[PDB]
């Protein structure tokens, strides 16, 4: 933050660069930082809480103008809040087991596989066949640090998924690139490719 | 539960306005950046002297594969093919037959190291700890077929690295 | 109207991109998969 | 002989000058680009060996194929390799560039980058560690050191 | 059997779009041979476009040839703009394959393929 | 291993060989099984 | 069932038995369900498997060193739901999830047994039955089950012609077919003939019939002599099993003339025995007093 | 117990060696056929038959959770040793 | 048991805040140094 | 039922049942089924001529406000006659919920493009042309987005096999990367892992 | 016939073709394209390489896993020749130098090494040996190249009687020494020719046709002991051939006759080099040697190979040697040459 | 050099993840999610884990959930270090790249 936030060369490359309005950010399927740079108050760890994000305390950085610089400050403050959550989880770590103790779902421990019979059958059948999943379609979405990472997983009832659609943030962000680079030069399109954190493994699948 | 990044209305008295004008003309934050760079000039950099030093690892590390043996010479692979039923790359080719003393052993245990994803489902699915994914990561080659490990090369990795793999499993088998 | 009347054979052999080599020289087999006698299910 | 001794010393000289100043090019494709960056990180640090990036193919000695070679970027990799001046080398990094890896049976992956370009060093991993990638670059240096250019030139 | 059309009501507009697509290819092929600097002539490229249009010339369904016009216009859209490369254009010209033996006795000799 | 040495076995190499690739001591793969279909050996006497 | 063990004890160990070179027997893995004994008592009809002992020591076996060899002795590999009776030739070679189950037909006998040839990486691993209610209900014989390794030995793989000294030398297909057709074109009328063997399908039989009718030869023979006198092979009624194999379920008197159906059509004898056991089939044999 | 085939090539523990006319020996021209010379059957033939004073013996390969799963072996035949299925060890009742 | 656990009194507090320490002179003092440099150079 | 069983949310279950009743009686022209899944996610199963009228409701109506098109999905199911099933996933920030608008088509029948409703679909249904072959009429720039340029066929169709019909290799005769008929090093070993005992009695279908 | 050498597959890259070919000198012009056209069938090809290993690296993308075995050899050593050919069922000779060096003359490349390889191929059980002579290789010719090549051809025919000896006339490709040679005399001057280059007649043949002929000679057992003659379908004079090359390359063409006695004195001016020399009097005596016509010998049409003429592939050869001002001129934008 | 139209052609790294998922088991379908967002590895692991656990009607233990949150926030540090430092690399501050990659 000392090297880049106060620096005039960084602000001259990020203040006017790639401004995203609010309703167009909701419209193009932007998620996470691309919404939170545009002032949209949306974080999937606070709105639709999963595993124990209801039992940690952290803040959600909200942008002001939607440029590269406000999304930069959103990412820096999310590193701040990540240090906050890591301090809490290093203080609030409970004792217990690490797999679910339902042995038809998770494999058994090795000392209880090399002694017992049912756990040997379950180790054998979980690593050869696997567990059967009930038939049905789900859409499970998390807040990956880019945005909404989602899996639309349709299962037929067997041990192999029938369909696994992967909603990735960088796909919709690189879609919104076509609006975001209107009226800039070559030297700002590289900053727009930056501020949308485009990792092309999730864009291309 | 939320905060506004970049919502600082600046001070507009003559003091802070003169301070920001001197900050613009006399380049204050540029000297701040130069000071931070010069402060990392005068440290000991974290460059380790490879290959006379090595990177830190842990006994869970997943590198070059190996087939282990009991402490009596007999090999551990009892040819039960879980490690090819769980191998996500399908990088393992197993064929077996009953040998001379009638024990269920392999005759083909191929691991294609250029298919293998080095995730260690084989070393955790093996019910006798036969296949292990050892600590060797410095096993790079110059020809593609040199990375198509058959049973002989995996037994040679096991016999070569057993003094290390047995100690790693001895240090790690209480967490699994 | 906004609806067309097609009385032709339903033919997507030129849209699926599958070559002719594996359309006319393959014998597809439609079958109830027979039960494995090792098991009773 | 004497001329054989001169060309042996010149082979040692020019092979030293070609191995102690390898210039890889910024060519990442997939997850191995992260570990190739970590091989350029402060800890493992390719540049202590004399090994620095140059982004153009015209001014690079080796091309580390870090990541998956799909069926849509086969001609881009081939033309990028072909625009490299001789001598050019290829370090195939990771399992997808070596032999298809985890996407070997898939419809849109070139099953190994040795189909498209000649490969001099195979670095196995998914990803191979930046220390192991550095070991692959050092094995490339041990391959360049035992080149015999002017010896075979004098003996033809 | 009462379904929704895509563009054409029956085979008249379908043959119209097939015919306009072939007009577009016949206009385009010299630009393709020029800017891809291929070693083929314009005559061999137009023979190949003729072969690609007579490969699918047995369709009687208007929706199927509507989608074939759509896919041909996508091929045209990616050929006019330089989005394809020399390899993508030359993949129609099967230069590197061994010539597949057609008669029965050679197919008997070289393998089990019917 | 001079304070806590690893446990010695009757088969562990006391001669650690390095990465032998490129040298004549290197590794060459091959199929480890045997011939599947045993072909017919014709007789050594004529049919007359 | 559940997913862990409360059995904090030491398990039993049962002695293995020796009942032939077909069924590898490890009686530790048995659960004493007695499909062995009801199979060998009702369908195989041997009455030489049983339960010895009493309590948790009840060993299912033969009680002596007796080699259980029936005509259907392999099907105790099928119906045993545990691994106490596995196939001894198939033993250790394969594993069922990777086997490709090609549904095929037995040719060892004229019963016409629906089977599954299950393969792996381009090699036949084992042969199992299919459930077909009128032929091979869900059984096969031991010849059908265990004649898969003779299928992969002694195979004619290349065309072989006579060299200058009368030895069989390997050659191409062009030379072998040319040297056959050179003598084929020099034959006309009854100068060329054919002998149809044992395992030959109707496609090949009608192929060779059309080829020897282009030469105009009707000398096309089979190994198994059927008498052509009277109607001969013209009407289909006098060379079939005209009722059905299923019709033995309906019958009450089955006369067997000059045959031994235990070894020739073994599952047809299994159908005669199931009609004998259940539908009270009255059987008479004219011939040698076989078992 | 490695031996040499009449083509000059070492035999594996499976029984794999290329014959005289097989061209696939050419991949070993100038290089070496990497085989293991510590055969499993030879190193387990050396191990003694363990005399135990129980009818049913429990084998686990040694090490507890570091070996094979613990199986129970019957030892009634005095003709035949009770061979463990996984580890190749074999037992005998001493009376 | 013997498991990876945090210590009984917890850990120390971890700072996570912005600390840009506000170093440097004032504006008027920097212009005073600059104008004094110009006047000494001119003399 | 405490430790290893996922706890049930009857509140979102009841609220999505009530909102499904609401949507099914607002739109009787296209909404064909409404189902609340057992883990409290609503599925509004509509007719393919109702892509524009339904999704404009959910984007605009003051009781729905499904502002963001999160995910768009086709699921090829070959045992139907309308084998493709376009799945819309909608996120509503104000009411903080998700809805699933599922509809159907076969190959030849087009689906009306929803870029007039959600601009986010500008690529997503484009992917459905590239992967499945569902044509979307009245789309701005519809073409392939993911596969190779000279790629024939649609990949995620289940009649299309795992490995395709073309492989690539560099060829030094013609100095060109060429596409040839595929010959694998190893065949893809298919595993028949379906255990023939009935796994779930609550998902048994009635017989013929 | 062994089971592993039985052909399988569709004849693609990962098929099995049943050819085990040792291609001597597979690093040069014909060897590059021959390993290309063998590796697309699935042949266990042995490449014996003399040179730097790096110069053979472009032979690695030409086949499947392990189908190409690279191994060292020396020309004056029958040990490595026996080590390389003893597992091959076909040996192909592509050893040649268009100039003489210090360590090897024309004789050691065309008489000693081909007879050495043919004798060792006889005494190792090889089914087919193939030697590649030149169409003008005669005992009574003016260049030492052609005389040594005819002597070595007669030796190979008298030491391996079933050797297929193939006569290419003048092969042109992307890496040739025929059309690139004719396009590299805009550097020296105005492409000088003996007797205006009008008294010599040529017919060049394209390398894909020669490679298809060599492989169809490997496949067909009708090639045992034969002597093929691969020629182009159209004959050319030298003068309008060079003028056609300079019109396809779109260059200023101003020819001038350099006499028969003073052009070998320029031929000695370039062969004083320890490098690869630019030209020599042997290349002069071979360009100014007309292609003989051998009707009693078979050609490409006696192997089921349709010969490709020059006007289809000269553009493919000569698009490199153009400037930018006519870099993308089409194939039809040039006048065809005058056949004789 | 002003920008009029941007058309991003993608699919140069398309490998067919979500067709290979259909032919492998769930435990085998997990390591694709390491390789989608390869700077957010355990995040995608957690997302697929929550998907399968939502279908299975089972929940993790408490310690597993707190370990998931701990390494998810370490993963959040990883992805934002990658984002910020390579965005400063693409703009030109190539130095905090090297300063933060020791972390
Ligand atoms: C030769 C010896 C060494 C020389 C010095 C070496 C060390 C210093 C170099 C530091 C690193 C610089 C790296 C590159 C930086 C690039 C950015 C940059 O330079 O931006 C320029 C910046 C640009 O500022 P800006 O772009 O932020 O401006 C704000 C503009 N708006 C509001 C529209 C956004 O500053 C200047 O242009 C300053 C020019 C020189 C100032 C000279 C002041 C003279 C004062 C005289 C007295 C005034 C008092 C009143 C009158 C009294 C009369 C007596
Ligand atoms: N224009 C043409 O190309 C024509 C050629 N031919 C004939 O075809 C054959 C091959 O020609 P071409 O490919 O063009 O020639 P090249 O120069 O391209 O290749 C010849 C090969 O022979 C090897 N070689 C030559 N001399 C020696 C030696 N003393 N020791 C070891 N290796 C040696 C070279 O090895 P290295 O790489 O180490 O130098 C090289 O690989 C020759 O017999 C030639 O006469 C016939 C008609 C036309
Ligand atoms: C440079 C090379 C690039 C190659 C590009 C290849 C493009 C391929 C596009 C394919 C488009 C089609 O196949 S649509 C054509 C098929 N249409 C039909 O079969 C309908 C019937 N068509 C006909 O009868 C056609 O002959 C005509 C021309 C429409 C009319 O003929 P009839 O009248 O007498
Ligand atoms: C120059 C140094 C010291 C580093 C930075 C760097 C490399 C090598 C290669 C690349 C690179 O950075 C650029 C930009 O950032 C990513 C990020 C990527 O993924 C997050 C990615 O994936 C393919 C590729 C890239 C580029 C890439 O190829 O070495
Ligand atoms: S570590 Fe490699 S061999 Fe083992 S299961 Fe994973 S991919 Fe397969
Ligand atoms: S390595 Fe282990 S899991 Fe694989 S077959 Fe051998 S004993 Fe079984
Ligand atoms: S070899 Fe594997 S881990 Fe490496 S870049 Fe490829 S997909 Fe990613
Ligand atoms: S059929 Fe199997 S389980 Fe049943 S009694 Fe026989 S051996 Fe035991
Ligand atoms: S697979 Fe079945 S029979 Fe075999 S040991 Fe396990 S439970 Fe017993
Ligand atoms: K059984
Ligand atoms: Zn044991």
């Amino acid at each position: 933050e000392e090297m880049l936030t106060n620096n005039r060369i960084w602000r001259n490359r990020t203040v006017d660069i790639g401004v995203v309005t609010a309703e167009d950010a909701l419209n193009y399927g932007f998620s996470g930082v691309m919404l939170r740079g545009s002032g949209i108050q949306w974080d999937l760890r606070k709105t639709q809480p999963y595993d124990v994000y209801d039992q940690v305390e952290f803040d959600v950085p909200i942008g002001s103008r939607g440029d590269c610089y406000d999304r930069y400050l959103c990412r820096v403050e999310e590193m701040r809040q990540s240090i906050r959550i890591i301090s809490q989880c290093l203080n609030k770590m409970p004792p217990g087991e690490i797999k679910v103790d339902d042995a038809k779902v998770s494999p058994p421990k090795r000392a209880e596989m090399k002694t017992s019979m049912e756990s040997l059958i379950h180790h054998f059948k979980l690593y050869t066949e696997g567990y059967q999943v009930p038939p049905g379609a789900t859409y499970t979405a998390i807040e990956a640090p880019k945005g909404e990472f989602g899996v639309y997983l349709v299962s037929d009832g067997s041990s192999r998924p029938y369909r696994c659609k992967i909603k990735a943030p960088g796909f919709a962000h690189l879609a919104g690139l076509d609006k975001m680079s209107k009226g800039h030069m070559l030297a700002d399109v590289v900053a727009i490719i930056g501020t949308q954190d485009i990792v092309f493994g999730e864009v291309d699948r | 539960t939320y905060k506004y990044v970049n919502l600082r209305e600046p001070s507009m008295d003559m003091k802070s306005v003169t301070d920001r004008a001197a900050q613009t003309l006399l380049w204050t934050e540029l000297i701040r950046g130069l000071g931070m760079t010069l402060s990392y000039l005068f440290r000991e950099p974290a460059t380790i002297n490879y290959p006379f030093e090595k990177g830190p690892l842990s006994p869970r590390f997943r590198g070059e594969h190996a087939l282990r043996r009991y402490p009596s010479g007999e090999e551990r692979c009892i040819a039960c093919k879980l490690c090819e039923a769980v191998c996500p790359a399908q990088a393992i080719t197993i064929e077996a037959e009953p040998r001379a003393d009638g024990s269920r052993r392999t005759t083909r245990y191929d691991i294609d190291m250029t298919k293998c994803i080095y995730c260690g489902f084989c070393q955790e699915a093996c019910p006798v700890d036969a296949i292990v994914e050892g600590p060797n990561f410095e096993f790079s080659t110059e020809t593609h077929e040199e990375l198509l490990y058959n049973k002989e090369k995996l037994l040679n990795n096991g016999d070569k690295w057993e003094a290390e793999i047995a100690a790693n499993i001895q240090a790690d088998y209480l967490y699994r | 109207t906004q609806l067309i009347t097609v009385d032709e054979k339903l033919d997507i052999t030129t849209l699926t991109g599958v070559p002719e080599e594996h359309i006319k020289t393959r014998k597809a087999r439609i079958f109830v998969p027979a039960r494995n006698n090792m098991q009773s299910g | 002989s004497r001329g054989e001794y001169v060309v042996a010393k010149l082979d040692d000289l020019i092979n030293w000058a070609r191995r102690s100043s390898l210039w890889p090019m910024t060519f990442g494709l997939a997850c191995c680009a992260v570990e190739m960056m970590h091989m350029a990180a402060p800890r493992y640090d390719m540049d202590r060996f004399g090994v620095v990036f140059r982004a153009s193919p015209r001014q690079s000695d080796v091309m580390i194929v870090a990541g998956t070679l799909t069926n849509k970027m086969a001609p881009a990799l081939r033309k990028v390799y072909d625009q490299m001046p001789e001598p050019r080398y290829v370090v195939s990094m990771g399992s997808c560039a070596n032999g298809g890896g985890y996407y070997h049976y898939s419809y849109s992956v070139v099953r190994g980058c040795d189909r498209i370009v000649p490969v001099d060093i195979y670095v196995p991993g998914c990803p191979p560690t930046a220390e192991a990638l550095l070991y692959g670059i050092l094995q490339l240096q041990k391959k360049i050191k035992r080149e015999k250019r002017l010896r075979i030139w004098y003996r033809r | 059997t009462s379904v929704k059309p895509i563009f054409s009501r029956d085979m008249n507009e379908a043959k119209r779009r097939v015919r306009e697509l072939y007009r577009a290819w016949y206009r385009e092929v010299p630009n393709t041979v020029h800017l891809f600097q291929l070693d083929i002539s314009v005559k061999q490229g137009r023979d190949k476009v003729r072969e690609m249009f007579k490969k699918n010339a047995h369709v009687t369904d208007p929706r199927v040839v509507d989608l074939l016009v759509i896919k041909g216009k996508m091929e045209l859209e990616e050929t006019i703009n330089v989005w394809k490369q020399r390899t993508h254009v030359m993949r129609f010209f099967h230069e590197t394959e061994a010539p597949r033996p057609k008669d029965f006795l050679s197919k008997f000799y070289v393998g089990h393929d019917p | 291993p001079t304070v806590k040495p690893p446990t010695a076995r009757k088969f562990i190499w006391t001669n650690h060989k390095f990465n032998l690739s490129g040298t004549p001591q290197q590794y060459v793969p091959y199929s480890t099984t045997r011939k599947k279909i045993q072909e017919w050996v014709p007789p050594s006497t004529p049919y007359k | 069932g559940s997913d862990r063990s409360r059995f904090l004890e030491g398990k039993r160990a049962v002695e293995d038995k020796n009942i032939g070179p077909l069924v590898k027997t490890i009686m530790t893995r048995c659960i004493q369900c007695t499909r062995c004994i009801r199979f060998a008592s009702e369908i195989a009809g041997v009455d030489d498997l049983g339960t010895t002992g009493r309590g948790n020591d009840m060993q299912v076996g033969t009680y002596i060193e007796k080699m259980f060899m029936s005509e259907l002795s392999g099907n105790i590999i099928d119906i045993c739901p545990v691994g106490a009776l596995t196939s001894k030739p198939y033993a250790f070679t394969a594993r069922p999830w990777e086997t490709r189950k090609t549904e095929s037909i037995d040719v060892m006998d004229a019963v016409g047994s629906n089977i599954v040839v299950s393969t792996r990486t381009g090699e036949v691993m084992r042969i199992l039955p299919r459930m077909h209610e009128d032929i091979n209900e869900e059984w096969i014989s031991d010849k059908t089950r265990f004649a898969y390794d003779g299928l992969k030995r002694q195979r004619l793989t290349e065309p072989m012609v006579r060299n200058e000294k009368g030895l069989l030398t390997h050659t191409t297909w062009e030379d072998a077919l040319s040297r056959v057709a050179g003598m084929l074109q020099s034959c006309q009328g009854n100068d060329v003939a054919a002998i149809a063997g044992g395992l030959v399908d109707a496609e090949a039989l009608i192929a060779l019939k059309d080829l020897l009718n282009r030469v105009d030869s009707d000398t096309l023979c089979t190994e198994e002599v059927f008498p052509t006198a009277g109607a001969g092979t013209d009407l289909r009624s006098n060379y079939l099993l005209n009722t059905t194999i299923a019709g033995v379920e309906e019958a009450d008197v089955v006369l067997l003339v000059g045959t031994n159906p235990r070894f020739e059509a073994p599952l047809f004898n299994a159908r005669i025995r199931k009609s004998w056991l259940h539908n009270d089939l009255k059987v008479a044999l004219i011939g040698s007093p076989v078992d | 117990g490695v031996r040499t085939s009449p083509t000059g090539e070492k035999v594996t523990h499976t029984g794999q060696v290329y014959d005289d006319e097989d061209y696939r020996r050419v991949r070993f021209v100038g290089r070496q056929k990497e085989v293991n010379e510590n055969f499993a059957i030879d190193l387990i033939a050396e191990q003694p038959v363990s005399q135990v004073g129980s009818r049913v013996i429990s084998c686990d390969g040694g090490g507890g959770a570091l070996g094979h799963p613990r199986v129970y072996i019957n030892l009634d035949k005095e003709t035949k040793t009770g061979t463990c299925g996984y580890c190749g060890l074999q037992f005998r009742q001493q009376h | 048991v013997k498991q990876d656990m945090p210590p009984v009194g917890g850990y120390g507090p971890i700072d996570y805040k912005r600390n840009l320490p506000r170093r440097g002179l004032s504006g008027y003092s920097m212009f005073a140094v600059g104008i004094g440099a110009l006047l000494f150079g001119y003399w | 039922t405490r430790p290893t069983v996922r706890p049930r949310n009857d509140v979102a279950h009841k609220q999505l049942s009530a909102f499904g009743e609401y949507v099914a009686e607002i739109l009787p022209k296209y909404v064909q089924q409404v189902q609340v899944s057992c883990f409290s996610e609503l599925e509004i199963c509509i007719h393919p001529d109702g892509v524009i009228p339904v999704l404009t409701f959910l984007r605009d109506h003051s009781n729905a406000q499904f502002k963001s098109l999160a995910d768009l999905t086709a699921v090829d199911i070959p045992t139907r006659q309308n084998r493709f099933e376009i799945v819309y996933n909608l996120l509503s920030l104000r009411f903080n919920s998700r809805i699933r608008v599922k509809t159907y088509t076969d190959e030849l029948t087009p689906v009306e493009s929803s870029v007039s409703v959600y601009k986010a679909a500008n690529w997503y249904e484009r992917e459905i042309w590239d992967m499945f072959g569902v044509f979307f009429a009245n789309h701005p720039d519809l073409r392939r987005i993911l596969t190779d340029y000279g790629f024939e066929g649609h990949p995620f169709r289940k009649d299309f096999p795992l490995s395709g019909y073309v492989e690539l290799r560099y060829d030094d005769e013609v100095k060109r990367v060429v596409a040839e008929p595929v010959e694998l090093a190893q065949e893809f070993r298919k595993f028949d892992l379906n255990s023939p005992w009935e796994a779930f009695p609550a998902y048994r279908q009635p017989p013929e | 016939l062994h089971h592993a050498v039985i052909p399988h597959g569709k004849g693609g890259r990962s098929s099995v073709s049943g050819i085990v070919a040792t291609v001597f000198g597979a690093t040069g012009f014909l060897g590059r394209y021959l390993v290309n056209h063998l590796g697309r069938m699935g042949s266990q090809v042995i490449v014996p390489y003399r040179c730097e290993p790096y110069d053979t690296m472009h032979l690695r993308p030409m086949g499947d896993l392990g189908q190409i075995i690279f191994m060292d050899w020396n020309g004056r050593d029958k040990d490595s020749i026996r080590r390389a050919v003893e597992h091959s069922n076909v040996v192909i000779n592509l050893v040649g130098r268009e100039w003489e060096t210090k360590n090897f003359d024309f004789e050691d490349v065309f008489v000693k090494i081909p007879q050495a390889i043919a004798q060792v191929s006889k005494e190792a059980g090889v089914e087919k040996f193939i030697h590649i002579s030149h169409l003008n290789a005669d005992i009574k010719s003016s260049s030492k190249y052609l005389r040594n090549k005819a002597v070595g051809e007669k030796e190979v025919r008298e030491t391996f009687p079933e050797a297929t000896i193939i006569k290419p006339a003048d092969i042109f490709g992307r890496e040739d020494r025929f059309l690139n040679y004719f396009a590299n005399i805009r550097w020296f001057g105005g492409v000088p020719l003996i007797s205006l280059g009008k008294k010599t007649v040529k017919q060049p043949v394209y390398i894909v046709d020669v490679t298809k002929g060599i492989i169809n000679a490997i496949k067909d057992p009708d090639a045992r002991g034969k002597t093929f003659a691969f020629v182009g379908p159209n004959r050319y004079l030298l003068f309008d051939l060079v003028q056609y090359v300079f019109a396809v390359a779109h260059r200023p063409f101003l020819p001038y006759p350099m006499p028969h006695f003073a052009y070998r004195w320029i031929g000695r001016l370039f062969e004083i080099s320890p490098f690869e020399p630019w030209t020599t009097r042997d290349k002069v005596e071979r360009i100014h040697t007309t292609d003989r016509t051998l009707p009693h010998l078979p050609g490409l049409e006696d192997l089921g190979v349709q010969a490709t003429p020059l006007e289809l592939k000269a553009i493919e050869v000569l698009r490199r040697h153009r400037t930018y001002r006519w870099l993308s001129s089409e194939i039809e934008d040039v006048q065809p040459a005058k056949t004789v | 050099e002003m920008v009029r139209k941007c058309d991003p052609h993608i699919g140069l790294l398309h490998r067919g993840t979500e067709k290979l998922i259909e032919y492998k088991t769930y435990l085998q379908a997990l390591p694709y999610f390491d390789r989608l967002d390869y700077v957010s590895m355990m995040c995608n692991e957690q997302a697929y884990s929550l998907a399968v656990e939502k279908l299975l009607n089972i929940q993790p233990p408490p310690r597993a959930q707190w370990i998931r949150v701990l390494f998810g926030e370490i993963t959040r540090l990883l992805n934002h270090i990658m984002a910020v430092t390579t965005h400063a690399l693409d703009i030109g501050a190539m130095t905090p790249f090297f300063w933060m990659f020791e972390e």
